[PDB]
């Protein structure tokens, strides 16, 4: 089956911006089935939604961190991408990659359906 | 958003009874749920989609039931291995949000 | 089995049968109205925005139905409301041996409705489980549920006709209670009154019988009337199929409804057929693009609906105006007009009231029991041709008499049933004979 | 206020009323056409080429609207056009009383139009600035004007009918002569003159009243048609809402015009709903996709307005199709169809010219002062029964007569009127009087 | 040239001539219906998947096209089997000089088709290399060949009429064969038969001329009526217009189908407008945007045809409706409604079958040579005022007469022709003349 | 308010590329009413326009330098960028930076609202 | 493309009177034009916007006027930080241009 | 008229990214009349297909490596670019840049026309 | 795919003569071909596009003919510079693919 990976700096000064790269192998990100997407876990076990892109590019952001966030895919290596600027210490939280199915789609929208698998997660930290 | 609540916080059961773990939407978001099994440290894995479809290779024991606003998923025997966090998730609105989770205890 | 022909032989009828056959035409439909935006745009303003950048396909299609509507009223007074004044039949039935129980209402009846329109009432049934019956729930017989009921059903609504079955039904009484009582006089004048039998006999001079013929067997005219209607009941009963033109109609607009209720299940290439779904699931801009899809499919199946209807409607107009026609030439007149009133020659029609429809029986007279009797165009008795003024020249085997065409009454050939012109040389097929004078034998004395 | 029936009572009317009944039907409308591609695309290349790809849509369209334009033109001739030779009526009035000054025309009005269809032509009027009208300004009367003129109006044209209002007026000039001149004989043949006080007695012939009846009460029944003529401008004047069916088809090709022009300021889900500012705003390529959108629209509205009128010809046509049938049954001779012809015994009609639309005055009988008379069907006086030749037995009290139907006038019961058949032991109600048999008093010398 | 009014003069034709006037009615179309799916998508099952959102519209209109179908055989039934006996006409033609050969089948043709519609079927033709004559190709008569044959022609199917045009044929072969042997008779009751003289005798007695007329003029007569038929072979071969309601229903119905084919050619706003390049050029994710707008464009051209269909099928209902009503009463009866029945006072009718139409030859009768006579309202005589029985007064110069108003046959004024009521002094325009008595010769003696 | 900020080099060699970036504080670059600007000024006080991106990222350009030019926004630092190639004598200007207002949108496509407001403007040199 | 031309290069008006300049179009820009006003060196401030819309924050001194290819910008009160560049702009097409600016000098 | 230039690294490790530049002059890659597309030749003269790319930026990959190649142009340099990778020995092959001419375009889909011109074509071996 | 073959991978003509090269496609690729020519070690060169229309500046002794599936290309006089590599090419299909090329040899 699928199996997704991130990578990334666990540690990065406030102000900077935070790259995660999230490799796919056994699939395409191609693949017109699936969506992929971005959520992060803080110790309090809440689960917080940042963002999916659509197998085509199409991405979606959580209206909490609209505006400090993009999510990119490259098709050469398999891999989307999510950058997160103006970092401050409340981004400090366990972000993983997950495979989501696409549901119906008609007219150049689509239905989700669920997120399988998760990556295994990646422990960033915002400080100096 | 639909913001999704799950009653108990935490949940004390004894081996091999029987735990009831809920999960309210603040509005209709269907059969379009999903609940999530976090042990300590490890992914989440999918135990249920739709209501109440079961996944693969999800063992019987695991049972999820609702629609509209009230789901509930039932573990039927609790096992040494089924303390973990369980997540209600909903995928009905775009901007899918996750519960806040419950947390299986075993006595 | 061809009709032998020869150039001097005449087959005249000695007898008749009266019989009625039944006719029925559709009269109107249901009033029933279609809101644009409520059955588009369920309860929804977006959907509603969008809408209002068609313009005016909304408020058109509203006045076609309403349209439609109107017309149902008009059909139903057109046809039913021609008589004036309610008049009404005596309590006694001394018409002479002439039975209407059958046509007349019936007061034992909870309702003024006769027992040939309680089988007419009782066979025409609307669809089981159609809109038209699920509306009569919502609305509860209360005027003020009609907005709520209306939201339930997509928009639909049925709207009560002006005339009620009842009023229908009283209608159809003063029109029989004015044929029996005064002929042909109601209809153009004032009803003046004319006991039954002289009344019929009228009838029968008017298809060229003589009016004797009537009074003479009198008794076996009234049989042969009373037994006709009641065969009608019988195959009104015994053969469900005899209202299949009011059927019909009813069949065709449910199955309209229907399918225009069903339309609302298909995606019409939107991402789902339902509007919430596409509110609730969906990106606030993502979800115009798929909105517009399920409008322009909704709005055509409404345009569909609506055309079929306005033509429909024309072919229901085009039947009340025959009823109508029917109404006037046969109830409130005798019609020489051969096929219009039935087969035979028309004596008279009495109209009975059928669920958005009208049931004619129509009263003729049926030539039977024909003899042939050798025929010549004229009669030589002077060198002068003598023709007949009424009816033909007939022959026995060996005497020459005169009789009327429909019916065999021989007479004597005499100077007062027959005319005088030319001589003989000139008509082909004159035959020398006899003619009577009356003033002879008082001469003889 | 029910009809009192009894079994030998019969009400004979002692008097008449002659009435005029007024009966207006519709005949053609206004032949408007529309251009699809000017009304879709107004002087626009990039719009005619993306309608291109389209098809038939719009010759499709043209056809339509050219056919029913064509139907209107064979309307107005199967109408009017009915006579074959222009007859006119003599200078002088010499009639007996009757008065048709009414209905002729007028040699001191500036157009030979009667003064009946002044006051129909001066009340059906079209909308106050509706496009019918603003047409006739841009055109000026000028052939030429029309591309113009058509240009300004989006398309919308109306063309002139083959038959102006003052030709149409000519015809009925011609019936109207035909009918006063000739009776019957100018439908059927040709034009045999006959004085008029002798062609009403054959209309009162024809409706079964004697022709002395007439004769004797000639003055009297002048008097009461040409006061029956005079209300009908009363009743013209004082009522507006007589001309209802003509302004209803006038309204409605109004209300459809205007609602098709409005159309075009609806968006229909593009960026503007002004072709101009979506080609010089917008990027070349950006262009097609929103003029797609209005073109859909646009031809969508194009399509249910010409449906509309295809249906509503077909509603004129019926009426035009009618209104023949009572031009050839009521004017160019006397139905014996009820109500066809005005309510009571038709007498004659009189056409009437109006715009897209003819007028029928119904002359016809009504019986009046009704009298109940003893009655019975038949005389025994030597044995043998006595049926009346025509007309009804009556009994004044004391004494039996026998009298026509529709008029009182009483006559000695004799052989002269009645026939003899079978004896008094059959015929139910018989009644014993005597029978005169004007031969005696000549033997009695 | 007006005709000249005078209140004293009266013209009176003093001969005849019998015409015979034809006229057309269409009755039926062409049974062709139409499959959506496999006009729209075309042995394709991805363009079947994405009409299936669409839902109900094909069903819908596979409905509206069967139903038109069906109403063609109501069409002709209604209007043809109206005879419920197949009567014959003898072998030989002693009908006294009427010579019916040209509308009667003929034994030596290969079809029992008369040499009217022999040039009938001759003359109705449709178009040359349409779609209904391709079909007739593919069909090859086979039955099983429908579902290949339709394929080939983008789904369009032409169905067989339940009567065929030989049983048509055979229908109006019955109503001519009991015309002339029984006359009215056979469409009221029992065919009676009568020699044709006789009838014809009572067709003149009908329109209000005596019977002696006929059989004083019978061989004149007769061939008046042989030339007038014998004249319509040549009009109609002269004459190619004269078919052209009928032609004009075929032009309609295969411009339709020829456009509606083309229609397949159009892009609508696609990539291309056939639907194999579609698929097989284009990725599959990026066909289906363009196979919609092929089924958007596709499917409102098919409603368009459709909606057309209805209407059109409504007018030909409506013609077959009128053909049904002049079969019933000009074929089997004798009108007394004025133009119905052809111009002129109607005699009888003749059908005669032709494609998907009916023809009605009306014979007629039409006053000739009219000459004008001094007329009066009444006699004086004995202080007594003398009014006509049936006839009008008139004088040659010195003598007064009364004479029938049809024809001019000039009698005696005596008692038995005319009837007293009233004195001298309250008629208008009465005269003094000598009213002759019968009986006093006999007392003369 | 918003603010619009220029940022590039000064001097840049003929035949180089130049690289603008205009960072956008107060508001998000994504904001569904708007459209992002390019505007250069010469000695001659004559404006003229280079280009503009929508807040989708759809770009139209002016055609007097269609084949050297670009335009792209980055939503996680809420910046639009401008890459002139083929740089001669003649691109030596005044580079503003400004923030439109976008009017109606219907079916992918907007009609423009004014211009308001300006960046502070850089002034780009073309020489050796 | 729309070229817009501004007739007046420089105009020169005494303090406190009135200063009229025109721009025009080479095709109708209906009311889709703005003004801006340059001070030397600083960035152009917007001071009418559609035809005749005085911006926010604009004296009432600032009049446009004018509708599809004439345009008529009016200050009725020049005081003395009124001297500055003045560029109408159309933005009715897409590849909006801008006028040759008028350079209202003070007396 | 038109010409292509290719341009890229020789020698290329295997599992490394192959990077491959072809720079148009004489026309300009957003003209809306042309694509351009990549074309690989073997030693044994079969000629494989690889993409093509829109003068919009519609890319359309052959199946047998889509999941290892992406295709992209900039309108700054006017050049379109290839990267290819989790490269193995069997990649070494001739690379050709082509102008293609786009046919008939409708609703947002294009006909293909022909190849003409093809750039020099260079070669890239995979090895170590 | 649209696979395509050429007949005769190898084809010897005398010079002057007439060579014939077949193409054969697996669906019907309409007239939607193209012949290159690729002389030894450089760009190929289009010969013909459409079915048969020759592209400017081709000789005319190069003639293709052919729709659908089977596709020939002629050249009527071989000169000693027509050495090289044919391929047919089809554009028909999206994925666009070529044949295997035929070597024109010159005896």
């Amino acid at each position: 089956q699928v199996q997704l990976q991130e990578s990334g700096p666990g540690l990065v000064k406030p102000s900077q911006t935070l790259s995660l790269t999230c490799t796919v192998s056994g699939d395409s990100i191609s693949n017109s089935s699936y969506y992929w997407s971005w959520i992060r876990q803080y110790p309090s076990r809440r689960l917080e939604w940042i963002g999916y892109i659509y197998y085509n590019g199409r991405t979606y952001y959580n209206p909490s961190l609209n505006s400090r966030l993009s999510i990119s895919l490259d098709t050469s290596k398999n891999h989307f991408s999510l950058k997160l600027s103006s970092l401050t210490a409340a981004d400090t939280a366990l972000y993983y990659c997950a495979r989501g199915f696409l549901g119906y789609c008609a007219g150049g929208s689509c239905f989700l359906n669920w997120l399988d698998p998760w990556g295994q997660g990646t422990l960033v930290t915002v400080s100096s | 958003e639909i913001i999704m609540t799950q009653s108990p916080a935490t949940l004390s059961v004894s081996p091999g009874g029987r735990a009831t773990l809920s999960c309210r939407a603040s509005q209709s978001v269907s059969n379009n749920l999903a609940w999530y099994q976090q042990k300590p440290g490890q992914t989440p894995r999918l135990l249920i989609h739709g209501a109440s479809t079961r996944a693969t290779g999800i063992p019987a024991r695991f049972s999820g039931s609702g629609s509209g606003t009230e789901f509930t998923l039932t573990i039927s025997s609790l096992q040494s291995e089924d303390f973990a966090v369980y997540y209600c998730h909903q995928y009905h609105n775009w901007l899918l949000t996750f519960g806040g989770g419950t947390k299986v205890e075993i006595k | 089995n061809c009709v032998a022909y020869s150039n001097n032989s005449i087959a005249i009828p000695t007898n008749f049968t009266i019989s009625v056959t039944t006719e029925i035409l559709p009269v109107s439909m249901t009033k029933t109205s279609v809101d644009c935006t409520m059955y588009i745009c369920g309860d929804s303003t977006e959907c509603s925005n969008l809408l209002l950048q068609y313009g005016s396909f909304c408020t058109q299609l509203n006045r076609a139905l309403t349209g439609i509507a109107v017309e149902q009223d008009k059909n139903t007074q057109e046809v039913f409301a021609q008589v004036k004044q309610i008049y009404c039949t005596p309590p006694i039935k001394d018409f002479g041996g002439f039975n209407f129980s059958q046509i007349l209402p019936d007061p034992s009846k909870p309702s003024k409705r006769s027992p040939i329109e309680d089988l007419l009432f009782n066979k025409v049934t609307l669809a089981d489980a159609g809109f038209i019956k699920q509306y009569g729930d919502c609305l509860g017989d209360i005027a003020a549920r009609d907005l709520i009921c209306a939201q339930k059903f997509n928009g639909l609504t049925v709207l009560p006709p002006l005339l009620t079955d009842e009023m229908i039904a009283q209608y159809t009484s003063a029109l029989l209670a004015g044929t029996i009582t005064s002929g042909w006089t109601f209809g153009a004048g004032p009803a003046l009154q004319i006991p039954f039998p002289m009344q019929m006999a009228y009838r029968f001079n008017g298809i060229g019988v003589t009016q004797n013929v009537l009074y003479e067997n009198q008794k076996l005219i009234a049989n042969q009337f009373n037994s006709a209607i009641g065969k009608i009941q019988d195959s009104l009963s015994s053969t469900p199929s005899a209202l299949g033109k009011l059927q019909d109609v009813v069949n065709q607009n449910a199955e309209a409804l229907n399918t225009l209720v069903k339309q609302l299940s298909s995606n019409f290439g939107a991402i789902s057929s339902v509007l919430n779904d596409i509110l609730s699931r969906l990106d606030p801009p993502e979800a115009e693009v798929q909105i517009d899809r399920l409008i322009t499919g909704r709005l055509q199946s409404l345009q569909t609906y609506v055309t079929q209807q306005l033509i429909r409607a024309a072919e229901i107009r085009a039947s009340a105006n025959l009823a109508a026609t029917k109404m006037s030439e046969c109830v409130l007149g005798q019609s020489k007009r051969v096929d219009f009133c039935g087969k035979g020659y028309h004596l008279m029609s009495f109209p009975q009231s059928a669920p958005h429809g009208v049931v004619f029986l129509h009263v003729t007279y049926v030539p039977a029991q024909e003899k042939n009797f050798t025929t010549a165009p004229a009669i030589c008795h002077d060198g002068k041709a003598h023709f007949p003024r009424e009816g033909v020249f007939v022959s026995n085997g060996t005497h020459w008499f005169v009789t009327q065409r429909n019916f065999y009454e021989p007479q004597i050939i005499t100077t007062d049933n027959t005319f005088v012109s030319g001589n003989c040389d000139v008509v082909i097929g004159i035959v020398n004979n006899t003619v009577y004078d009356p003033l002879q034998p008082e001469l003889d004395s």
